[PDB]
């Protein structure tokens, strides 16, 4: 696959694959690179480029990987931020798993695990880094994320609302009360507890998130 | 609306036993009430020192029952009022 | 193999994040406390003026490249 | 020096993985530090690895080599001596059993008979570990409370090959259960608990007993809803009288209650998809068997490859749990969802094939397509489909369905005319049980007809109707315009993994026109399979299947040539070509109508005949019964039986399709088709293998018994069925 | 296809045939099914011009010492009562004395049969199966055993006055030496590389010392030493190691005399001067009793499986695993002669007396054997 030339040589031709974006010859050639020279001067640029090589062409899990690898191999070092950044854009892409739904498909309830990972490795990053070149993109991504997986919770006190699992209802939008609030999935969500617990003929109690809601008209 | 079919016996909230709920006296901390009951599984977002209990189950698409018991405490968590109603009906 | 053959930076998934959703606040009334805003899912105002993931430059940062 | 590589040679019979973690486990690695000294500790590192791994007689050779940068490549080769075979195992002090029967239970065996290879006599402490605890539950099962291993002993032979293992035991002796006592913080439970409990004083004491015994109290509490009680079980033990009291202890802990259900993958699945499909409910107290029952449901959709739950305990506060049910999909995310591909390509020249989807990640308010089109003979079939499971959040199921139909009859045991039919269904489905179904709707169905060719089974049907084409002739019209009732039902429990192993499955479907449509056939069908796991645990099963059918006419009007039961779907019977059991067709005589001399259009009187002719087309018949009795066993490759589980299975195929209405009497002097006596048979392997596309079945069968009408092919791939 | 790529760690070549002078077997008798696929030691035992022979099925056949003749027999196995026939799983050599012929089994079970007659006299359920060669001791039997633990037992009735636990490590060799009774002393070796000697008496000891060299981690490495039945002569004790060291040692206290390269042995006798042994490696080889000087070694048998070694008619001679014999020079080393005897199996010891030559080979057979 890949010649045993200068360390110097090798890298070169790794820089240069990625940037022909020879996606899969660039993988080989850096985990040959890896495994001939893992100790030397060039291990940690290595890693963050196999990170890369693995999110680009999609190896995804073997991405997540390669950063768990650096960060626990390299827990200090300048660009960590940009492995943060990666954990997180590697989890969130996780979700988008294929094109094929743009035509309508809302993605947003099928699995929240990825998404609360990407969500809370983001939240390491724009708490740890926030002078980062990154931390704005990780800013707008943390915003959607935390709306999406508002949307997903909401999806589940949907479903409890149609069953009329109604103390499982309070207890989700409760739940997005506490977490993640501030979000258009919870401010939609609200009617839906004030019904449940109206279902629920709590009546004293319902009429507090009805004022709520009915003050979040606006 | 409703016909005849398997809805799946749903129950909600907490088990609500007599002897279980003769636990329950004003003098009561939540750290008490929580294992007399067990922990509410319902609370008020909103924040009035309060706890809500439901024993609530549908035996099917046929027969509705539910206790409220609602407790609300001095705001050091300690209880003052506690009132149970066996469910009402209407649509 | 097939690929798009441009901009290598994009994301596999869509660039929707970028406008999806605005900040969209709560904003409780009197009487009532909007309960507690649970740590984690809160996040800083940002500076702001950083660049987004449309035109970042995602090529892993330069280490100083030496033997 | 770097060991810049390492290159390993032999290493039969272990796998590389466990070498690779062993050398990290040794303080060796790739691009690690290395010198000559080293290896000497590198070499008998990996000869007590392979002696750890019961390659005793093993040794190691290490060759060094150095790079141009005087890095070095160790290379490792590998000697051996077939290790750890074993010549005895033997059990001392023992006197309530000869030792045959004991290590008949034991992972480990002494020799491996001429009868079966299967297995080996290869010791492993691993093995060992958990055999003498086989040994100790056999010995407590047959109830010698007091059974101790004593310093259990394992000798190897001076030749280091050679193995026997010893163990030493006390037996004690055997005690009845003279009496059970149960205590504690039982939340009044006691009187189902007891039934539990309830023995005779005379019994035999059993540690399989007791060990089922708290695993069912951990049942009932779990039921309940206390889903992490101590159990604690002790017997009261009178040596003098030997006997045991049975002591059982409960301290319930508290009532859990499921703070929240979590599925964890899905990733195609909206998550209402599964938890819709929950018994047990967020926020309400557990229900273990509630829980399970959840899981059940998981697997019966299929959907999932493995089902997994955790009742997590919550972080920092008790007597709350999450169930978080992790899930793989099937079909690992491919887009279209669960998709369908066919071709039945087998034996035959030409071929008959499938394409189509189906899974419910469509449209509008979310709406399932599945969609099916279809060539066979030279038909065209064609369907859409659109369905709600959950109509509404009980699971009352809305189906309904369009669909397209044209047959061409250039052979393929296509009896002889143009013949087509569009059709509609909308069903409702209600759930009437847990693992029930009922099925109510309306279908419509238009069929035309043309270049009729008389033909006793359907002609006899057409005449009771009325407005038959011209006998002598082919160039022939016919037509029915129908409304219908279509009915069903349904009972559902699989253990289902997604290849079922236990539980049935019954599908009962049917139909009757409105009053006066043209038709008014009565028709039922009826489809099972019923699994087992044999032995009672899941990996090994057997399956029993059958289908059944009628149709009569209500007031006249018999069922429709058109809508009889085919059999000989590669689905139904194997080995049988798709259509071809049960009655074959007889035609009436003409020399020809709209006809090619340099084509073959069977009985014309100018290449056949003039009086009433066979042929080997096959309409079916009004009536049927299949069965298949099938043996399911997996098969290991390089897709090894756990990466891949692929599942095959030998059958018994039966089948037998006949004309309730064949008057025997006045069309008699062909095979009476009145009676089922031309039971057929065929006895065949079938494989099933997954892809993105789906199931993909590979199969062989042959007749065990075949008849004149029975046309074969000895194997066919096939696709899909999804159900 | 795969049974190449299998291997198996070379068995070396047969050496010189070419001999001092050619042995015959003088005869022969079959004894039973026997040692089969089973290894244990079943040596058979020489006395009053009579062979009592004993074979794994639980035959025991006395044979007239001079003739394929035969004396009164036996077979132990049980009873079969309508439940599943069990063989006795004969084991732990032959031993003779008086009234009785003493034989162990790989079962709780150790036989003492009449010498007068073949019934069984008396049956003993020692602690673990008697592995072990019984010795005699004048009115008492001494025995050691799988489970580690020696027994002393009352010659009249089998009763047993005495145990001892002597330990063992998870993947022993064996859990088997005789005892040797000496000087009035027991002296035992144990798979934990002990050597333990006791006064003859309430099982308390004159003394343990242990034999544990090279210490490897791992257990195959570490099997942990003797199960060769140690030997003394003047009091001056040798015990040898499957890996580890064999040695000299005082009886009176346990004090190493000295100690010696020789491990992968489990397999050795004695002589009034010398030490002779054989090996794992199947090299064979003689020192001198003080020090455990070498007096000679030679390889030529390298992983021939051989026998322990006798000294038999002013040669030495050894079992070989194809089914051979070989004679060796008392100081040379040099091959005095070889036969092939066996032709399934032959590891079991060889035994001594008379002039006779006797082996019981694997496949039951015993074949006498003069020069």
């Amino acid at each position: 696959e890949v010649p045993d030339n200068p360390p110097n040589e090798i890298y070169a031709t790794a820089q240069q694959k990625l940037q022909d974006g020879n996606w899969r010859q660039a993988i080989t050639q850096l985990e040959a690179l890896d495994n001939r020279y893992p100790f030397g001067p060039y291990s940690q640029q290595v890693q963050l480029d196999l990170i890369y090589a693995y999110y680009k062409n999609a190896d995804l899990p073997l991405a997540q990987a390669a950063i768990d690898r650096f960060i626990r191999l390299n827990p200090t070092h300048p660009n960590i931020d940009y492995v943060m950044y990666m954990r997180g854009l590697t989890n969130m892409a996780l979700d988008d798993s294929a094109l094929q739904g743009f035509f309508g498909v809302d993605r947003s309830d099928r699995d929240p695990q990825h998404a609360r990972a990407a969500f809370s490795d983001f939240s390491k990053l724009v708490r740890g880094y926030p002078n980062s070149q990154y931390t704005t993109d990780a800013t707008k991504r943390l915003v959607f994320l935390k709306d999406r997986l508002a949307k997903y919770e909401y999806s589940v006190a949907e479903y409890y609302t149609e069953r009329g699992a109604w103390v499982a209802v309070v207890n989700r939008v409760e739940g997005m009360l506490r977490d993640y609030p501030d979000t258009q999935a919870t401010r939609d969500a609200l009617p839906l507890m004030e019904n449940a617990y109206r279902q629920m003929q709590m009546n004293a109690q319902a009429e507090k998130v009805a004022k709520i809601i009915a003050a979040n008209s606006s | 609306l409703e016909r005849v079919v398997y809805r799946p016996d749903i129950n909600q909230g907490n088990y609500l036993t007599a002897n279980d709920v003769s636990k329950i006296r004003v003098g009561m901390t939540q750290q008490q009430v929580a294992y007399a009951l067990g922990t509410p599984l319902m609370s008020d977002p909103f924040g009035t020192n309060t706890w809500f209990y439901v024993f609530r189950q549908q035996p099917g698409h046929e027969g509705v029952t539910q206790q409220t018991l609602t407790l609300t405490f001095n705001s050091s968590g300690v209880l003052t009022n506690i009132d149970n109603k066996p469910a009402l009906s209407g649509n | 193999c097939s690929s798009d053959s441009r901009y290598k930076r994009q994301v596999s998934g869509d660039e929707a994040y970028l406008e999806a959703a605005p900040l969209a606040e709560l904003h409780a009334p009197a009487g009532m406390i909007l309960p507690v805003t649970s740590g984690d899912y809160a996040i800083p105002v940002t500076n702001g003026s950083g660049a987004v993931g449309k035109a970042l430059d995602i090529r892993p940062p330069a280490q100083p490249l030496a033997l | 020096p770097t060991i810049a590589s390492i290159t390993f040679s032999g290493n039969k019979s272990v796998k590389d993985d466990m070498l690779k973690q062993n050398l990290e486990a040794s303080g060796v690695r790739v691009g690690e530090s290395l010198d000559r000294t080293t290896i000497a500790d590198i070499e008998k590192g990996l000869e007590d690895f392979y002696y750890s791994v019961g390659k005793y007689s093993a040794s190691v050779k290490a060759v060094v080599t150095p790079l141009p940068r005087n890095r070095v490549d160790l290379k490792l080769v590998f000697q051996e001596g077939v290790s750890a075979e074993i010549q005895q195992i033997n059990i001392v002090g023992n006197h309530a059993f000869t030792t045959d029967e004991l290590i008949s239970h034991f992972q480990l065996r002494d020799e491996v008979p001429w009868w079966n290879v299967v297995g080996d006599r290869k010791y492993q402490k691993q093995k060992l570990a958990g055999d003498l605890e086989t040994l100790r539950s056999y010995y407590l099962d047959r109830g010698y409370a007091r059974f101790n291993i004593d310093s259990t002993q394992v000798s190897l032979t001076p030749d280091k090959k050679g193995i026997y293992v010893t163990v030493n035991i006390t037996e004690g002796d055997q005690y009845k259960l003279s009496g059970v006592e149960v205590s504690g913080n039982l939340a009044g439970h006691s009187a189902e608990i007891e039934q539990l409990t309830k023995i005779e004083p005379g019994e035999l004491y059993n540690g399989t007993k007791v060990t089922k015994m708290e695993d069912d109290i951990k049942k009932l509490l779990g039921r309940y809803g206390y889903a992490y009680p101590r159990v604690q079980s002790m017997p009261e033990i009178n040596d003098a009288d030997k006997t045991v009291k049975l002591r059982v202890n409960v301290d319930a802990g508290n009532r859990f209650y499921v703070r929240k259900i979590r599925f964890e993958g899905n990733d195609t699945s909206k998550d209402a998809v599964l938890r819709r499909e929950m018994r047990q409910m967020e926020g309400a107290w557990l229900g273990s068997d509630l829980v399970d029952q959840g899981k059940e449901r998981l697997n019966r959709l299929g959907f999932f490859e493995t089902v997994d739950t955790d009742t997590q305990r919550v972080p920092g506060s008790p007597d709350q749990v999450d169930v978080v049910y992790k899930v793989k999909e099937r079909n690992t995310l491919v887009p279209r969802g669960s998709f369908n591909f066919g071709i039945g390509y087998g034996t035959e020249s030409g071929v008959s094939f499938q394409a189509g989807v189906q899974q419910d990640n469509w449209l509008g308010t979310g709406y399932a397509v599945g969609i099916n089109g279809t060539k066979n003979d030279y038909q065209t079939y064609a369907e859409l489909s659109v369905t709600n499971p959950y109509f509404t959040v009980d699971g009352v199921s809305l189906g309904g369905r369009l669909f397209y139909n044209d047959f061409q009859a250039d052979d393929a045991d296509l009896s002889d005319y143009t013949n087509k039919s569009y059709g509609t269904d909308v069903t409702l489905g209600f759930p009437i049980n847990e693992y029930n179904s009922l099925r109510a709707g309306l279908g419509y169905v238009h069929n035309s007809l043309s270049n009729m060719q008389p033909q006793v089974a359907m002609w006899r049907y057409l005449y009771s109707m009325g407005e038959h084409p011209s006998t002598s002739d082919q160039d022939n019209s016919f037509k029915t315009d129908d409304f219908t009732f279509n009915y069903g039902w349904t009972y559902n429990k699989l253990d289902r993994g997604y290849f079922p192993t236990d539980g049935s499955r019954v599908n009962l479907t049917g139909k009757v026109t409105i009053p006066g449509s043209d038709n008014e056939y009565y028709k039922v069908t009826l489809d099972t399979a019923t699994y087992v796991p044999i032995d009672d645990d899941h990996k090994w099963v057997v399956l029993g299947r059958t289908r059944w059918g009628y149709g009569d006419g209500l007031g006249g009007k018999e069922m429709p040539f058109y809508e009889n039961f085919y059999a000989g779907g590669s689905s139904t019977v194997r080995g049988f070509q798709s259509n071809t059991i049960g009655p074959k067709a007889v035609y009436f005589p003409h020399q020809a109508s709209n006809y090619d001399p340099d084509y073959d259009y069977e009985c014309a009187t100018q290449d056949g005949a003039k009086d009433l002719c066979k042929s080997d087309d096959a309409v079916g018949g009004n009536a049927m019964a299949v069965a298949s009795l099938e043996f399911i066993t997996p098969t290991p490759f390089i897709s090894d039986k756990y990466a891949n589980s692929v599942r095959t299975s030998f059958f018994w195929d039966m089948g037998t399709v006949w004309d309730t209405n064949w008057d025997s009497s006045q069309y008699s002097g062909y095979p009476d088709y009145s009676d089922p006596s031309n039971i057929r048979m065929s006895a065949g392997i079938a494989l099933q293998w997954m892809s993105p596309l789906g199931p993909l079945v590979f199969s062989y069968a042959q007749p065990f018994k075949k008849y004149d009408g029975d046309k074969a092919e000895q194997f066919q791939f096939n696709i899909g069925k999804t159900w | 296809l795969f049974n190449s790529e299998e291997d198996v760690v070379k068995m070396s070549p047969l050496p010189t045939v070419e001999n001092q002078f050619t042995p015959t077997t003088a005869w022969s008798t079959s004894v039973g099914s026997g040692i089969g696929n089973f290894y244990s030691n079943l040596h058979p035992a020489l006395a009053d011009n009579v062979v009592y022979a004993a074979d794994r099925a639980g035959l025991v056949k006395a044979l007239n010492a001079d003739d394929g003749k035969e004396i009164w027999s036996v077979s132990l196995a049980e009873k079969d009562g309508w439940f599943s026939k069990e063989p006795a799983l004969l084991s732990g050599g032959v031993t003779v004395s008086g009234g009785h012929v003493y034989i162990g089994s790989e079962k709780a079970q150790v036989y003492a049969l009449n010498t007068s007659d073949g019934t069984v006299a008396w049956q003993t359920k020692v602690a673990g199966e008697a592995l072990s060669r019984p010795v005699v001791s004048d009115g008492l039997v001494l025995i050691h055993t799988s489970n580690g633990q020696l027994q002393a037992l009352n010659e009249a009735d089998g009763a047993v006055k005495w145990t001892v636990n002597l330990d063992m490590p998870s993947l022993s060799l064996r859990g088997e030496s005789a005892p040797t009774t000496a000087f009035g002393a027991a002296v035992v070796g144990g798979d934990n590389g002990r050597v333990s000697a006791v006064l003859m008496e309430q099982g308390q000891m004159i003394w343990q010392q242990r034999i544990s060299q090279a210490t490897g981690s791992t257990e195959i490495d570490r099997l942990s030493d003797v199960d060769t039945t140690p030997v003394v002569v003047n009091g001056v004790v040798f015990a040898l190691a499957y890996n580890g060291n064999l040695t000299a040692l005082d009886l009176r206290s346990g004090q190493i005399m000295w100690k010696r390269e020789l491990g992968s042995v489990n397999d050795f006798i004695v002589d009034g001067n010398r030490i002779y042994l054989v090996d794992q490696n199947d090299r064979v080889m003689a020192l001198t009793i003080d020090g455990g000087v070498t007096l000679w070694t030679q390889s030529d048998l390298l992983h021939r499986l051989l026998t322990s070694p006798v000294l038999y008619n002013g040669n030495l001679v050894v079992g070989d695993s194809e089914g051979y014999l070989h004679w060796i020079n008392v100081e040379d080393g040099r091959f005095v002669a070889q036969q092939k005897v066996d032709s399934s199996g032959f590891q079991t010891e060889p035994v001594a007396a008379d002039g006779k030559l006797l082996i019981q080979a694997k496949d039951g057979t015993v074949y006498s054997i003069t020069r």
